[PDB]
DNA sequence: ACGTATGCTATAATGTGTGCAGTCTGACGCGG
DNA sequence: TCCGCGTCAGACTCGTAGGATTATAGCATACGTG
């Protein structure tokens, strides 16, 4: 595929493929010439080197290095280990309806509450604004609703405020050690780019207000809203599963 | 052992997703094994109901 | 004391007078690169070395050859100013003179046949600034000094390769600067092996055979000898009394007359002196004793001529009797010992399957080139090429130096190649260590870790350019015609240029300078790393490397290193630390002569530190004499204990040499845990400079040193009176004494005005001097972005109070007043720089006009006709900075769009839209715009308006240069003319253009008038070509990337203020997020009324153990108490005498204050300008370890009429009622870290998608969703929440059906699960099929 | 270390007392970064089998 | 023993004929007349000559083993067409072939984007002209400075330099820190997110409701012209093929359908609202 | 005609090598 | 059957930043489609 800068970019497979096809076609040419066997031998050794380098480069011998003196990424490599498809592009995923930001204290909040910035929840609940807008008849279409949101007009804040009520949000902190590494709350819109978290559940995350960031996630489906309120709500999660002991505790 | 008990489950998808992925697949290919899915890793991969 | 110091003096609580003044902190970077360009005449260094090393190059035949003559650096094509802006390397032309000499073939060597000689260019080398930076493609970049294992020899031992045996196997290894590796290693059976390049393992006698050594010579070299004489019938043996030591008498040991030891008895030290004093030489022995002993030299039968027994063969009874009757009654056996002189080479030869020299060169050749049939020359050439050719091998100076002093040698300086002696000497010391004497070196000792700065590395990379040219020269010389071919036709300039830019770009050490703070610049140039090429790796890195080593003392800082996996490897250099001439580090030390602590200093190497005993700086001197105390706490041999006076040989110079720059700025570091001290010094580097530079009330003294040496300020080259002050520039008139007699003598300093940083922050230089002020040489004239009267100003100090507040300071969370936000004191400036590129697509060229399709008149209001926003125009996210349009091709207007473009109309032109618009969210003021155009397509009208200014501004700027330079030049002539022909007004009648017409008598001053007259003309002619260079480079079409036609760079200026989410900290690692900006109504306040600025949590202190912050607070309060008293007297408008008494009483308080500043010396006017700067608070210096103690702080608090405690009676602002008990209040110098929330917070619903994985992208940079990793997944599995997970596997990520379908369902209100199956798995199916594996989805 | 730290945070360490404090400080923080991988890797190992 | 494909082949050539002047002629004379064994020998013999040549043609496109294989093909074409009757040596004639076949095969399999010989051939002269200039100008030559010495077009020089611009692989780590490659950044061009997918779906369903709100003869003529309901996007004059068979009345009725529809967008709440879009 | 490809040059030349060489505990698999 | 030396499998989890190569000759008829 071509870059924005008029450059192109290719995967290392294409390069490894050209090594296989060239040598294979050169063998067809040498079998046409009935060349001496000593040469045919080299061609067959080469062909195998290229095929083995295509399946799993760094294995049989030296992995065929390319332009930046680094080894060409082969097929097996994209199925192999952390950097493979499994662990990196399948079991772990970047996810929509997700935002992260510096967290700060919320000593006014109750246990089932958490501060969520307005401009964060704005972008997060974008399809829920367009939906409640067509209902009231303020938007006739969705690109109309898109511009209503963009202009950040006054009456759009009140609609956003409407959908968010009685709607849980998931708050995650890295690293996710135990299940309590995510808990659900009822978002409270606050003017400011900081998330405000409940002091008592800080223990579960191990979340220190010294520059911590927490990922937000919006449960879309009604089942996810029920799951978040039933299982993942902060009030329904008190005691640790490890020990029958309260992890929710002042400090 | 843990490392071995993970690679022992009939699910080869669960085994390759773990480690030794080069070996798991080759042993599973030669055996011609078919995984009928029971574990979580197996259904989270395919993006189905856990 | 100086003028700029007279304006504001810092009270110093030091009691250890500085015998050594802090050096220039940017010593390494500048001195290193200076060596590289330095054309040394003989002592080759840098380029001169690179040429003499490779050159002269001669053809493969050897009839023609190229010889290096001399090289030179031309002045830069584009200077720093220009280079930073255009975007190309700040480099200098390399012109090297080459000489092509050709010989006669059948004739001997007709050297004089055609000595062609010419000058040739090859590559342009990035120069270094005066800041120690390299401008690469318009980026000031820094190359970090490397730390690597020193070449020479090194003895190690894996304390248990096979824990099976658990035997400590000892090994040696010869490390060259260039060449192959040479290792020697033992094995479970103590057989010496050699592994060149750590390849195959070969017996260690095979390399000796290759050096022409017979079995006999080998043995004769390592082992001693045991003589056996067969006299008449009794077998006899020579005994050195010191041999049968710690062994057992296997036989009855009896001499000329006495039986000493009995059979089966241990021979003690008594029995050894018994024999040694009796002077025993010969002993009669049994023949059963030799059975086991190894014969040394060969023994041929004198009679027959055959070998009775070869060298190195275990003797027996029958072999000995065969030798006695052959006619040898003088056999010499080897001295085999299992306790001391060990038999290793002996047992090794029994494994060694080689024979002679020529056969030893075979297995050496069969190791490195296996499969090629060996010849006499191929085997010899290889081995001779390895460690014995001037080409392949080079230990270097350091290599041979360390190699020699490792073998306790005779020479410091010797040969670059390994000699036979060297090899065997190395095998010998390996065997010494194996025996018992000799200690292995450790790699963690800095005596083995050498430092390699940029200049040496630039030299190395410059060699590969020459090596890659060597190839093209030789091949073209031999086959090419001799005469016709010129030397530059055979040279190529690209392989050198490419190999050097490879270093100045791709290398791990060449990285973008982190310049978001003067401290960041100076500590990042003083960074030293072990990583990148020829070093270590996080994957390879151990622990003992990282660990602080007692060699670091005075050389490297124990508390300066990232807390990330690159923790122990990266390290800043110590304050007074410097590089050894060879490579190692060295630290200053006060020599003690005959007890007397002499002021003479000696920089002791890492090696010689261990030798002498070194007293600590805590030790007390007797005011010119010796240590006051008899016992002195000192340290040596890497340990610490008390010693007597005469035993002390050296002493630590200052008390700050242990630490780095980063750590020398932390006050009361002595009262801080190293864990929090490290984080504190690490965050002090991240301190974004504020709007108004506020000086630190609680400093160390190092403040000024940093600000000045960083090269961010503008300091005076020559002292005198500031003829002119300006925001843009400074003009200073030089005094007669300093001013040169030739030139005029008026220095010019055009101060760098507001422009961008590498971290997108403000860079300004404001004048810190008044119009017409007398300034001394080396005084700070303009302050930098984070400096104040020359002293460093990283963050701001403020009244702080430690106490909880309704949990708004929960876990280190910060509660800051609105009053801080009102003063806009914590308002950092972010100078963003956008760019608009006109490219050449396949469809056609792009241009830059105001004509943009689908736009409001509102968007094109701030633009001009050319299509560029006005200078000074406020902009916001959505507004367009620069109008751009690209070609629109075969575009399928969908039926619904063809109808919509036909209804409302606006048939958009066949030119696409891609105008550069302010990024959604940013808003500031355009301060300037720069236009770069290829030399070609005609220009925008705004690009012409900007050319108008550059030109007419340069014409004015140069007019001003020649004008004030004229005035300063005639100012001299006017003074010269009075000396001789004294006439005042009559001379000043006619204009000044007819002054060179007037002269003087035959005198030195007549020659002076001629100098100034023809130098005035020299400037008059110089002014034209100075104008030419400016005019052309403005008319010049700046060369751009292929495809690009022209570019427009825009400069914005946003003013972000502090808000919840912003991260701030002290310098004691006390971190924290601002949680709430409390109303001024709600802020606590003292009985007197003034409120607190920040309210910190007291619990972020015991756990942390960083009590330095509390001392910072207490002193800051005392310091302010004094400023509050001075502020009151200056408001009351009292008196000069009253201020003098109080301020003199303030400066003199400490026990033995280092600075003794008398104010009787200060004039009345000088006192009031001082007091006026002291009113904000008397700035105090607390040296790192020689800082102030409670006795001094509490005494200062009594001067300020502050409480001894430091706790004040506080009242809650919300209420008005007092808090139940006192709280610590004072001024803590806190900082505003770069981690601001506006650059942190992010949100996404639906946006871009990945290319193959088809899941969303990553980061706010690309607008990507947060990653939900497998750990995040298992959490939902644990809860049981199955849809919440499946929702985050499919619709929120890949599932292409799901994501769009779900979107439509949410806007419908029906939040319904609609899965399908992520793409990333459908990829995995085909990926396994592409690997030749049948993976199909078997159905129900 | 055979020689511990004698001083406290109030009294102030001398130059070495701090040099000695470093040895323990860096190694304690080295095992915060590097040793965590063994314990975090255990979490991974345990999970797969369970 | 030996398990490197390089050293194995390099071994087998090391045990193959090294021919003299009259020997080359003896085999070559029979090789042209087809002796079979003869053509095999001269080839087997001069594999050693191919390796010495590919020792200076490395590090340019393919590996040393890839240069030998294509260098062997040059020796074979040299054997197909050598003149033994001529007194001139073979080693001389074969070198011209082995140098050509290598250069040519590197020109194709070096660049990912197959650059034909013609655009490449020219590019080299532009680059080798840059050498001469660079040494005497001591300044890397511009697109103009190269155009001034050849007296050739500016865009030609520039477009030929554009094709020289090399590639960065998608799988390449980023800033000496393999945290993420370019694939984990570079966006997908084809598929725009749900927002853009539902835009067209919602906008085009709104039109289905607007076409049923207009007249039957107005939504017939308007739809089938733009190709909304019909099969082919016709013009004012081409709508006559169906039933309209008019030029004036088709244009009045097209615009009459659009005027009533513009008031349907002003009342629903678009018009100027959906004009910016 | 235009773009791409195919071809030949006749001194003699005939065996390669280039480049990082402090990971580490734990576990088998081929010879010896 | 057992013991030394080789390959091979892991090594926590999330955030942010930024941009550059050498050269394939040189010229004349062969092969593919408006
Ligand atoms: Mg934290
Ligand atoms: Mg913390």
């Amino acid at each position: 595929v071509p870059l924005d800068g008029g450059r192109f970019a290719t995967s290392d497979l294409n390069d490894l493929y050209r090594r296989v096809i060239n040598r294979n076609n050169r063998l067809k040419r040498l079998l046409d010439l009935a060349a001496p066997d000593i040469i045919v031998r080299n061609e067959k050794r080469m062909l195998q080197e290229a095929v083995d380098a295509l399946l799993d480069n760094g294995r049989r011998g030296r992995a065929i290095t390319g332009s930046n003196k680094r080894p060409l990424k082969s097929l097996a490599d994209m199925i192999k280990g952390k950097q493979g498809r499994f662990r990196q592009n399948l079991l772990g995923k970047r996810v929509d309806y997700s935002g992260r930001s510096v967290i700060t204290v919320g000593p006014y909040l109750r246990l089932h509450q958490c501060g969520l910035p307005k401009k964060m929840a704005l972008e997060l609940f974008k399809p829920f604004i367009y939906g409640k807008l067509e209902l009231r008849g303020l938007a006739t279409t969705i690109k109309a609703a898109k511009k209503m949101v963009e202009r950040e007009e006054a009456v759009v804040w009140d609609i956003l405020d409407e959908v968010i009520r009685e709607h849980p949000v998931l708050l995650n902190r890295a690293p996710t050690l135990h299940r309590l590494g995510i808990q659900a709350f009822e978002p409270v819109l606050i003017e400011g780019k900081a998330i405000q978290l409940h002091p008592l559940v800080c223990a579960a995350y191990n979340a220190d207000f010294d520059g911590d960031q927490m990922a937000v996630h919006v449960p879309l489906t009604l089942e996810a809203q029920l799951e978040a309120r039933a299982l993942m709500m902060s009030t329904n999660n008190i005691l640790s599963p490890a020990n029958g002991e309260p992890i929710i505790v002042p400090s | 052992g843990i490392t071995k008990a993970s690679l022992a489950t009939e699910s080869f998808i669960s085994a390759a997703s773990f480690q030794e992925t080069t070996r798991v697949l080759t042993e599973a290919a030669v055996a011609g094994k078919r995984d009928e899915l029971r574990g979580l890793k197996e259904n989270v991969i395919v993006g189905r109901l856990i | 004391y100086s003028y700029t110091e007279k304006k504001r003096i810092r009270k110093d609580f030091g009691k250890r007078p500085q015998v050594l003044d802090v050096p220039y902190l940017l010593s390494i970077q500048l001195d290193s690169f200076q060596k590289f360009i330095e054309q040394d005449p003989e002592g080759q260094y840098g380029l001169e070395a690179a040429f003499r090393s490779v050159f002269p190059i001669q053809s493969y035949s050897g009839n023609s050859e190229l010889q290096y003559v001399s090289y030179r650096l031309g002045e830069p094509v584009f200077d720093v100013q220009e280079c930073q802006i255009r975007g190309v390397t700040y480099s200098a032309p390399l012109r090297v003179k080459l000489r092509l000499v050709i010989y006669e073939r059948e004739a001997p060597e007709g050297t004089v046949k055609d000595i062609k000689e010419q000058e040739v260019y090859m590559g342009e080398i990035p120069l270094m600034t005066d800041n120690g930076t390299f401008v690469i493609n318009g980026t000031e970049r820094v190359i970090v000094s490397q730390l690597h294992r020193s070449p020479g020899v090194f003895f190690d031992s894996d304390k248990g390769k096979t824990h099976s045996s658990g035997k400590v196997l000892y090994n040696a290894r010869i490390i060259p600067y260039r060449g192959s590796w040479l290792d020697f290693e033992f094995d479970p059976k103590d057989n010496l092996f050699v592994r060149i390049d750590r390849r195959r393992k070969l017996p260690a006698t095979i390399i000796l055979r290759a050096l022409n050594y017979t079995t006999e010579q080998i043995l004769d070299l390592f082992f001693e000898k045991v003589i056996f004489e067969i006299r008449d019938n009794k077998l006899q043996m020579e005994l050195v009394p010191e041999r049968l030591r710690g062994e057992t008498a296997s036989f009855d040991i009896e001499a000329n007359g006495k039986v000493y030891v009995e059979k089966g008895r241990r021979i003690t030290a008594r029995h050894i002196r018994q024999l040694e004093k009796d002077d025993v030489k010969l002993i009669e022995v049994p023949v059963e004793y030799i059975a086991g002993k190894v014969v040394a030299k060969d023994y041929i039968d004198e009679s027959t001529g055959e070998l009775i027994c070869a060298a190195n063969m275990e003797l027996s009874l029958d072999l000995l009797a065969k030798l006695s009757q052959s006619g040898h009654k003088r056999i010499e056996t080897l001295f085999t010992n299992d306790l001391d002189h060990g038999p290793y080479i002996s047992e090794t030869l029994r494994v060694d399957p080689t024979n002679d020299r020529l056969s030893a060169l075979v297995e050496i050749y069969r190791m490195m080139r296996p499969g090629e049939p060996p010849t006499r020359e191929a085997a010899e050439s290889l081995f001779e090429n390895l460690f014995f050719s001037e080409d392949r091998y080079d230990l270097s100076a350091v290599g041979r130096m360390k190699f020699n002093r490792s073998l306790l040698r005779e020479e410091i300086e010797g040969s670059g190649i390994l000699s036979k002696d060297d090899i065997i000497d190395v095998m010998k010391k390996l065997i010494d260590i194996r025996n018992g004497k000799g200690e292995v070196d450790d790699i963690d000792h800095l005596g083995n870790r050498r430092i390699r700065s940029v200049g040496e590395m630039a030299e190395n990379q410059f060699r590969v350019g020459l090596v890659r040219v060597e190839r093209a020269v030789k091949e073209r010389l031999s086959l090419g015609d001799l005469d016709t071919l010129m030397p530059q036709d055979m040279i190529n300039a690209k392989p050198i240029s490419a190999a050097v830019k490879e270093f100045f770009g791709s290398s791990q050490l060449s990285q973008f300078m982190d310049q978001n703070n003067p401290l960041s610049e100076i500590t990042h140039k003083r960074r030293i790393s072990a990583l990148g090429p020829g070093g270590l790796t996080r994957e390879r890195a151990g622990f003992e490397v990282r660990d602080v080593h007692p060699t670091h003392y005075g050389r490297v800082c124990p508390i300066e290193t990232p807390e990330g996996p690159n923790i122990g490897l990266i390290n800043s250099l110590s304050v007074y630390a410097q590089t050894n001439e060879y490579g190692f580090l060295e630290t200053p030390y006060r020599k003690v002569t005959d007890g007397v602590v002499t002021d003479e200093i000696h920089y002791l190497s890492a090696i010689e530190e261990g030798n002498y005993v070194i007293a600590q700086a805590n030790s007390n001197l007797d005011e010119e004499g010796h240590f006051v105390e008899d016992l002195v706490t000192c340290r040596s041999k890497g340990e610490s204990s008390l010693f007597s006076r005469d035993q002390v040989d050296y002493m630590d110079v200052s008390t700050q040499q242990v630490v780095s720059v980063g750590a020398s700025l932390i006050p009361f570091l002595e009262h801080d845990d190293a864990n929090r001290a490290l984080m504190g010094a690490n965050m002090q580097r991240q301190a974004v400079p504020t709007l108004r530079a506020d000086k630190p009330l609680v400093g160390t003294g190092m403040e000024r040193a940093v600000a000045v040496d960083s090269g961010v300020t503008a300091v005076a080259k020559r002292g005198g009176v500031v003829q002119y002050v300006d925001a843009s520039r400074i003009v200073i008139k030089v005094n007669e004494d300093e001013m040169y007699p030739g030139e005029a003598g008026i220095d010019i300093y055009n101060l760098t005005k507001y422009t961008r940083s590498n971290q997108n922050t403000c860079i300004n230089q404001m004048p810190c001097v008044s119009l017409g002020e007398p300034v001394e040489r080396g005084d700070v004239l303009a302050d930098g972005p984070s400096t104040d009267l020359g002293e460093l100003a990283l963050g701001q100090n403020m009244r702080v109070a430690f106490m909880p507040w309704n949990g708004y300071n929960f876990e280190d969370s910060i509660l800051v007043s609105e009053r801080v936000v009102q003063e806009d004191r914590f308002t950092t400036i972010h100078i963003q720089e956008l760019a608009c590129v006109s490219r050449d697509t396949k469809l056609g060229p792009e241009e830059i006009t105001a004509d943009i399709p689908n736009v409001g008149e509102a968007a094109l209001s701030k633009l001009d006709e050319s299509g560029i926003v006005y200078i000074g125009a406020e902009v916001t996210g959505g507004d367009i900075l620069v109008g751009k349009v690209t070609p629109k091709g075969e575009t399928q207007l969908t039926p619904e769009e063809k109808l919509l473009r036909a209804i409302f109309g606006e048939k958009a032109s066949d030119v696409k839209d891609s105008s550069l618009r302010v990024p959604n969210g940013v808003s500031g003021t355009v301060i300037d715009v720069q236009v770069f155009t290829r030399d070609g397509v005609e220009k925008d009208k705004r690009a012409l308006e900007i050319e108008e200014m550059q030109l007419k501004q340069a014409k004015k700027d140069l007019s001003e240069e020649l004008q004030i330079l004229e005035a300063g030049l005639f100012s001299r002539i006017r003074a010269v003319l009075v000396a001789g022909g004294v006439e005042a007004e009559k001379l000043d009648k006619l204009p000044r253009d007819r002054w060179l017409e007037l002269g003087l008598t035959d005198e030195e001053k007549q020659n002076q008038l001629e100098q100034l007259a023809e130098q005035y003309d020299e400037l008059k002619h110089e002014f034209e070509k100075k104008l030419e260079a400016k005019r052309r480079k403005i008319t010049q079409g700046d060369d751009l990337a292929p495809g690009v036609l022209k570019i427009v760079k825009v400069y914005l200026a946003v003013k972000r203020r502090i808000q919840p989410g912003d991260k701030m900290a002290g310098r004691h690692g006390n971190k924290g997020v601002i949680s709430k900006i409390n109303p001024i109504e709600d802020m606590p306040y003292d009985e007197n009324g003034t409120p607190v600025d920040i309210v910190l949590n007291p619990l972020g202190v015991p756990s942390r153990m960083n009590i330095g912050q509390i001392l910072e607070t207490h002193l800051g309060m005392a310091a302010k108490g004094i400023g509050d008293k001075i502020n009151a007297m200056l408001k009351q408008q009292q008196e000069v005498a009253k201020l003098r008494e109080f301020i003199q009483r303030a400066y003199d308080l400490g026990a033995d204050v280092r600075q003794k500043v008398d104010l009787s010396t200060f004039s009345d006017e000088e006192v009031m300008r001082l007091a006026e700067n002291l009113r904000k608070g008397m700035p105090i210096a607390t040296p790192v370890f020689d800082g102030a103690k409670e006795a001094e702080i509490k005494e200062l608090l009594k001067l300020g009429d502050l409480p001894t405690s430091g706790q004040i009676r506080l009242y809650d602002g919300r209420t008005g009622e007092q808090f139940e008990r006192p709280v610590t209040v004072g001024y803590m110098y806190m900082l505003k870290l770069n981690h601001l929330v506006d650059d942190k917070m992010h949100a996404r619903s639906t946006g871009s998608y990945s290319l193959v994985t088809q899941q969303p992208l990553g980061g706010k940079a690309q607008f990507g969703g947060q990653r939900f990793g497998e750990m995040e997944v298992w959490a939902l599995e644990a809860y049981g929440a199955a849809y919440t997970l499946q929702e985050m596997l499919t619709v929120k990520s890949d599932d292409v059906n799901g994501r769009t379908k779900m979107y439509k369902n949410i806007v419908d209100g029906n939040h319904q699960m609609e899965p399908g199956m992520p793409e990333s798995f459908n990829v995995l199916l085909k990926e396994i099929r592409s690997l030749g594996i049948n993976i199909e989805l078997e159905d129900e | 270390i055979e020689t511990p730290i004698t001083a406290n945070f109030r009294e102030g360490l001398n130059v070495l007392q701090y040099f000695i404090s470093t040895h323990g400080a860096r190694k304690g923080l080295a095992d915060t970064a590097l040793k965590t991988a063994n314990s975090g890797y255990l979490t991974r190992r345990l999970v797969d089998v369970a | 023993r030996v398990l490197d494909a390089t050293q194995l082949y390099l071994g087998e050539i090391g045990y193959s004929p090294l021919l003299t002047a009259e020997e080359e002629v003896y085999f070559a004379r029979r090789a042209l007349r087809g002796d079979v064994a003869s053509r095999r020998r001269m080839i087997e013999s001069n594999l050693r000559l191919v390796v010495k040549i590919a020792r200076r043609y490395g590090n340019r496109g393919l590996a040393l083993l890839d240069l030998i294989e294509e260098g062997n093909l040059g020796l074979i074409r040299a054997v197909e067409k050598f003149d033994p009757e001529r007194g001139f040596r073979f080693s001389t004639y074969a070198t011209w072939w082995i140098r050509q076949t290598i250069e040519r095969a590197i020109m194709n399999q070096t660049r990912t984007i197959r650059l034909p010989i013609h655009i490449v051939k020219e590019l080299n002269v532009y680059l080798r002209t840059a050498r001469e200039l660079s040494h005497k100008l001591d300044h890397e030559p511009s697109a103009e400075e190269i155009a001034e010495q050849l007296d050739k077009p500016v865009d030609d020089v520039s477009r030929m330099l554009r094709l020289n611009e090399r590639i960065t692989s998608v799988d390449t780590p980023l800033g000496g820190d393999s945290e993420k490659a370019l694939l984990d950044i570079l966006a997908d061009e084809k598929e725009n997110g749900p927002e853009d997918t539902t835009q067209d779906d919602d906008m085009k369903q709104s039109i289905v409701k607007w076409l049923f709100e207009l007249n039957a003869k107005q939504r017939e003529v308007l739809a089938r012209r733009f190709g909304l309901l019909g099969y082919e996007a016709a013009t004012l004059e081409d709508v006559g093929r169906e039933i309209g068979l008019t030029r004036e009345r088709v244009r009045q009725i097209q615009v009459e359908g659009l005027r009533r529809l513009r008031e349907i967008l002003q009342t629903q709440g678009l018009n100027i609202e959906a004009l910016f879009l």
